[PDB]
């Protein structure tokens, strides 16, 4: 547990860690599309996670 | 795609088709004052009681084309053809003839895309695409009320469908949906067409004939619907939003008038002039969308056509022993105010030469016309482009004695 609650800390990245351990949360920045696309058709919405080796 | 590649196209109706058959095709199409009995004319009712007695002729015809196009520095030609026309004709009473048809009205073809590429990067590519046109099939007689005056009409079914697209695909990109909106207008109803003629008998040799040809302005039943396609690809079909509107669609009063002299049955000149009142047509659509509202009232918008043409044809010594004797030799010009209305002014201006021939069949009264075509298209604004547009055109007068008896 220790360990756990010290790597959810760090602020330069984020973990994965699956048995029952770490999940990464996300923002999604639905009122700034809300604002600037109205009126328009969407054809994508692109979302891309990517990590470390 | 089977009759232009012409982006004018893109705006009405498309472009009208002149259902000018073979003889008149050569002859600048000057089809109002004309009784030429060997062959057919639906452009005038009245024309046809000239028919001899025991004949039945079925003309056909074919077309081949090259459009050079020019715009903006850059140049491009292509290459279509076509079908114009097919039509029976046959007699009934010493006094009156019968006719049935099948003609184009006017056809739709263009293809124009685009390639790009934003500054952060992404490329894309549009394609407006348009296919399609409107169709008339026909049976019309005319009849002799006195010994000089013929009249006659053609009462005529009309449909069509016309569709034109707009799309925005991503190439290069690995998983997106694409957006294409693609307005149709289905189109079913019936057309008359009223027409006259008054033949006068010059000088004992000569003949001189007058022609008039009207049709009423009209109001058509129709399926105008808006899709919008979302999604589709080389696997799917995406899904479609369907709208259905209440346009209205007309045609408009049509006036023509000419005349053909003729001379020992050996020479006829003639001069014809029309003009169709689309100016004075109220087109239009009922929607809460502006951008629907906003393309329908800028697609469909017209300005009056005119249309000026002269021809004539020469038959030289037609019982002498040589086969050019009995050749049909054709001439024309015309001049044409096309109906576009592109921004708030008049978008172009087209003139046109024509020549061909009318080769006989011996031992057959069947005729074959080949005859050509050269037409230039001005844009009278600096932003349209220019066109100029070379056809070939076969066509057979079939003609066999059909209706006799021992």
């Amino acid at each position: 547990p220790e360990r756990i609650d010290a790597l959810i800390k760090e602020d330069k990245n984020t973990y994965l860690k699956s048995p029952a351990g770490i999940f990464t949360e996300a923002t999604l920045p639905i009122s700034d599309i809300q604002n600037e696309l109205t009126g328009d058709t969407l054809n994508a919405v692109k979302l891309t996670f990517t990590n470390y080796n | 795609q089977n009759n232009t590649n012409s982006p004018y196209t893109r705006y009405g109706y498309g472009d009208l088709s002149d259902q000018s058959f073979g003889n008149s095709k050569a002859m600048g199409g000057i089809a109002f004052g004309l009784r030429d009995g060997a062959q057919i004319n639906p452009t005038n009712p009245a024309s046809y009681t000239a028919i001899d007695s025991l004949t039945f002729l079925f003309e056909g015809g074919v077309s081949l084309q090259n459009m050079n196009i020019s715009g903006g520095g850059l140049k491009l030609n292509a290459k279509n053809a076509s079908f114009d026309y097919l039509a029976m004709q046959f007699r009934l009473a010493p006094w009156m003839a019968m006719s049935v048809g099948l003609l184009p009205y006017s056809n739709v073809g263009y293809t124009v895309s685009d390639s790009q590429t934003t500054d952060n990067g992404l490329a894309y590519s549009r394609s407006f695409t348009g296919d399609g046109g409107l169709h008339q099939m026909y049976v019309g007689a005319g009849v002799k009320v006195l010994k000089n005056l013929s009249v006659g009409v053609n009462a005529s079914y009309f449909w069509g469908d016309i569709t034109r697209t707009r799309g925005m695909f991503y190439p290069g990109t690995s998983s997106y949906d694409s957006y294409q909106r693609k307005m149709v207008t289905s189109i079913s109803d019936y057309k008359l067409d009223f027409g006259a003629q008054y033949t006068q008998a010059l000088n004992k040799k000569s003949s001189l004939t007058i022609g008039a040809v009207y049709s009423p302005k009209h109001k058509l039943n129709n399926d105008y619907t808006s899709i919008v396609i979302m999604g589709a690809s080389s696997s799917s079909y995406g899904t479609e939003y369907k709208d259905v509107l209440d346009a209205t669609f007309e045609l408009p009063n049509t006036f023509g008038v000419g005349f053909t002299y003729n001379y020992d049955k050996r020479l006829t000149v003639g001069a014809d002039y029309s003009l169709q009142q689309w100016s004075k047509t109220n087109f239009g659509v009922v929607t809460s969308d502006e951008n629907v509202r906003q393309d329908f009232n800028e697609t469909f918008t017209y300005c009056d056509r005119t249309k000026i043409s002269v021809g004539a044809e020469y038959i030289p010594n037609l019982i002498g022993r040589s086969y050019f004797a009995h050749i049909k030799y054709r001439l024309g010009a015309y001049y044409t105010t096309p109906y576009y209305k592109i921004d708030g002014k008049k978008a172009s201006r087209e003139y046109g030469v024509t020549a061909g021939f009318g080769l006989p069949v011996p031992r057959s009264r069947s005729i074959l016309s080949i005859s050509g075509q050269f037409v230039r298209v001005k844009g009278l604004e600096t932003n349209m482009v220019n066109e100029n547009i070379f056809r070939v055109s076969i066509g057979l007068t079939f003609n066999e004695r059909w209706f006799f008896k021992r």
